[PDB]
């Protein structure tokens, strides 16, 4: 919706603007030496119709001062990124329109990048003119790359019902985004809450002056000034320190352009800031290593006179650095020195330095002990994140210990939570332990036993992503080389695995197989009763009294009798299976609980008020052959 | 031979098992513990036979609040700044057995600098900003060196090649481009620098010294403390 008020330009006119601005931060007190940059571009906006605009930026040329004049003036010269950045900003062309004029919906083609975009929202918000009024007090609420603003809106010359000069002024104290952006900090740093003290320290305000054309509607030109000035390190409070935006629009010509459409890019987007990384080119890692040599060399030197000092901006320009780039070079820092390193990774509030620990721990060839304890300790912090998941990786590979694999599976089983997507970790590890176990199982007993059991501790996970892991452990199950050591751990791996009806089946095949071990065929049991068929109970209750291994008989029996026994919840339901099942048969007599395998259980069930009931449920398991004086085995 | 093993499960999550190979693992885990232990003491002694440095500098943050905020143009202002302490020592002493010539070195050193710093950044691209940055230093301990040369002994202290610097109060501004870090040069005008130094020794003088731009009549300046690179200084300065 173009409300007219809002015309500013005219319709099948493309206004090609010189954008020209320079950032110069210095000290007035010394005839304003400060470090300034400018930044040169051409820009063509598009006008096909009202409110539905065009952008193609070009000719973007980002020169920066790299001396000054005796009489003060600069000497600035291309960057090594200008071209890089030319290229960025001309390779993309924005297609936006703004409904009523104070509702801003970007458009962009390629997900063009957030800090350009960024940057695009500062020229539009500098481009963008409010609607006309007549009103010379005109103040509102008005969007911009900085959030929301109450923008107050004079009009200096009038021809007319039409403004020729405006002045368009905001206090940046007021705008939504005045709250300090977060930032990585020195997580050892005690102090805190002091950000919003600093900001009645800080005083800005911005200023955009206007000449346009009463004719087409159209800017002639645009004059944005801004200065932010700060109040400490001021003698009488006005020798503090002095900061300025100054970015000026020039119409070199506005053609008129034959169109009628206007294009929407896929991503729907806001004239508001998206967050974005503290980043810096990669090449100045290596300025870092530098550094690093330096403080090696100066201790020789036998000066401290700076060195905490360099390793401020160092860990400065370590956040200013990304991930994979610090790790691919983390073995180089460590070669130089290990203890500094440290100091910098405790400094290192970032996620990647906490990353990154684990690889140091590697490094230094740290005792297995320790190097668990560190794994399982960080293994319950929350969040996981999948970088963090590679390097548990790379670490339960190296080591191969049972805590590294069970800190493995919980945090697994912790970020899969965090993230339903099935990403490339999940397939690696899924095909590395798949090695680990193969379709026999075959192995050392404590390593495929742990193998096993770690599995079991993310089995849904499994299930999701491998279903050919999942039929080997059936056939590990069914297989007879494992140790039925190993076979009990395979079934108990099925513990998130939810036996399925072909689970069921391959259990009750197992179980019924009369050849079967005992224990294993209690085993198998256990675990078909987890959630069993009718069907099943029914024939496994017409097996029972022709059974072998009498304890097994004794065993069963008196779990069937416990289960009516019953009473629970869940068990009242089961108890409907359980008496389906006893039509057409009768249960051996449970006798012997000192050599003869037995099942007891209890259950404690209390009546909460207000509250569901709360049933503890209690299972007393006595493994006895007829020879053995005391269980041989027992769980509790 | 019974085996057994045996493992804890909370909400079925197992932690951990025992395993009477795990007993054996652990005892072999002690016997090398003792392995290990059995050649730490000629190991730590080979050091000091060769002799070395030894240097134990902690550099801690115990005051930082750093952020950033926007800008209308759509770049960065980072904002931060810090107090931080650095209260390390060096030290490692060298024996050249056999010599009797003893190398030692002792002077903690104390850096209480400050930093405040703004800048307007382009991420990935480029930066802008200054820093404020105050500055106090200290250290202080021995150089000796100590010989036994047939039946001559002689207990010799180097004399300071540079000046002992007591107290430094500093404080420096700087321009920083994202390729550099440049000192802001002081004004001439009114540029005091004075020296003040008393005899310790005819060869060691106690010294006070100040430099200093006094602009404070001159508009937009901060006052003599500030605006510019200020220097209050204590040493102790060889005459060489």
């Amino acid at each position: 919706v173009c409300p007219k008020d809002a015309t500013r330009f005219k319709h099948l006119r493309k206004y090609t603007y010189n954008y020209e601005a320079e950032s110069s931060s210095g000290v007035p007190g010394t005839a304003d030496s400060r470090s300034a940059t400018r930044i040169n571009c051409k820009v063509e906006l598009e006008v096909p119709q009202l409110c539905s605009f065009i952008l193609k930026t070009s000719q973007c040329t980002l020169k920066e001062v790299y001396g000054f004049n005796p009489e003060g003036k600069a000497l600035l010269k291309k960057t090594k990124n200008s071209e890089e950045f030319a290229a960025a900003m001309s390779r993309y062309e924005l297609k936006l329109a703004i409904p009523e004029g104070k509702q801003v919906f970007l458009y962009p083609e390629k997900d063009e990048p957030t800090y350009i975009l960024n940057i695009k929202r500062g020229i539009i918000s500098a481009l963008l003119v409010p609607p006309e009024t007549e009103e010379a007090k005109q103040v509102l609420f008005l969007d911009t790359v900085y959030g929301n603003c109450s923008t107050h809106f004079t009009v200096k010359t009038r021809k007319g019902n039409v403004a020729t000069e405006i002045s368009t002024e905001r206090d940046l104290g007021q705008c939504d985004r005045f709250k300090p952006i977060r930032t990585g900090i020195s997580p050892l740093a005690l102090i805190k809450g002091m950000t919003r003290p600093l900001s009645t320290l800080i005083s800005s305000s911005q200023s955009c002056q206007y000449t346009l054309d009463a004719k087409r509607k159209h800017v002639a030109e645009a004059i944005c000034k801004e200065q932010h000035l700060f109040l400490p390190f001021s003698y009488k409070n006005k020798y503090g320190m002095v900061a300025q935006v100054t970015q000026t629009l020039k119409l070199e010509d506005t053609p008129k352009i034959n169109s009628r459409f206007f294009g929407e890019g896929t991503k729907k987007m806001g004239l508001a800031f998206e967050s974005t990384k503290s980043t810096s080119p990669p090449k100045q890692a290596e300025a870092v290593l530098k550094t690093l040599q330096e403080l090696k060399k100066l201790t020789i030197s036998e000066q401290n006179i700076q060195r905490a000092n360099l390793f401020n901006k160092l860990v400065t320009e370590l956040r200013g650095l990304s991930d994979e780039a610090v790790t691919s070079l983390l073995p180089q820092l460590i070669e130089v020195s290990s203890p500094i390193t440290l100091q910098a990774l405790v400094q290192c509030g970032q996620p990647q330095c906490s990353t990154h620990i684990l690889q140091w721990l590697k490094r230094v060839h740290a005792n297995p002990l320790l190097i668990d304890v560190v794994t399982y300790l960080v293994a319950l912090i929350p969040e996981p994140s999948a970088q963090q998941l590679r390097e548990i990786f790379n670490m339960a590979r190296d080591q191969r210990s049972r805590a590294t694999l069970y800190a493995l599976s919980h945090a697994v089983n912790n970020y899969h939570k965090t993230n339903p997507t099935g990403t490339q970790e999940l397939l690696d590890i899924a095909n590395y332990l798949m090695e680990q176990i193969q379709d026999d199982c075959t192995g050392d007993e404590d390593y495929t036993y742990l193998i096993l059991r770690v599995i079991g501790n993310m089995g849904q996970t499994m299930e999701q992503l491998t279903p050919e892991l999942k039929s080997s452990i059936l056939k590990c199950v069914q297989s007879t080389k494992p140790s039925l050591m190993i076979q009990k751990a395979a079934i108990q791996a099925l513990r998130k695995m939810e036996p399925k009806d072909k689970d069921q089946e391959v259990l009750l095949q197992t179980f019924l197989d009369d050849a079967s071990p005992g224990d294993k065929r209690l085993a198998a049991y256990l675990m078909l009763m987890r959630s069993p068929s009718q069907a099943d109970i029914n024939k496994i209750v017409q097996i029972l009294p022709w059974e072998q291994n009498e304890q097994v008989k004794n065993f069963v029996a008196s779990h069937i009798a416990n289960i009516l026994n019953s009473e629970e919840l869940d068990i009242q339901d089961l108890k409907k299976l359980v008496k389906e099942a006893l039509k057409e048969s009768q249960l051996p007599t449970v006798m012997d609980f000192r050599k003869f395998s037995r099942n007891y259980q209890l259950y404690k069930s209390v009546s909460l008020p207000s509250l569901d009931p709360a049933s503890a449920k209690i299972e007393g398991n006595l493994i006895f052959d007829p020879n053995n004086y005391l269980p041989k085995e027992s769980m509790l | 031979v019974p085996e057994a093993r045996a493992y804890l499960r909370i909400l079925g999550e197992e932690l951990g098992f025992a395993s009477l190979h795990d007993l054996q693992l652990l005892g072999k885990l002690l016997l090398m513990g003792a392995r290990t232990l059995q050649g730490i003491p000629q190991m730590i002694g080979e050091v000091i036979r060769k002799g070395s440095k030894n240097d134990f500098f902690l550099h801690y943050i115990f005051m930082e609040n750093a952020f950033e905020l926007p800008t209308g143009a759509g770049l960065q202002l980072q904002i931060s700044s810090s107090g931080v302490i650095a209260p390390g020592a060096k030290a490692g002493v060298k024996l050249e057995v056999a010599n009797m010539q003893a190398e030692l070195v002792a002077k903690p050193s104390v850096s209480v600098e400050f930093v405040t710093n703004m800048g307007i950044i382009i991420p990935d691209f480029a930066r802008s900003g200054v820093q404020m940055n105050t500055n106090f230093f200290h250290e202080s301990g021995l150089e000796a060196h100590v010989a036994l040369k047939a039946g001559k002994l002689k207990f010799i202290i180097p004399s300071p090649k540079r000046p002992v610097k007591l107290l430094s109060g500093g404080n420096t501004l700087h321009l920083v481009s994202t390729t550099k870090t440049e000192v802001i040069p002081p004004l001439i005008e009114n540029r005091q620098s004075w020296s003040v130094c008393k005899q310790v020794f005819p060869g060691l003088n106690y010294c006070t010294s100040g430099a200093y731009s006094n602009a404070s009549s001159t508009d937009s300046a901060s006052y003599y403390p500030l605006t510019g690179d200020t220097r209050l200084e204590l040493e102790l300065r060889p005459t060489g």
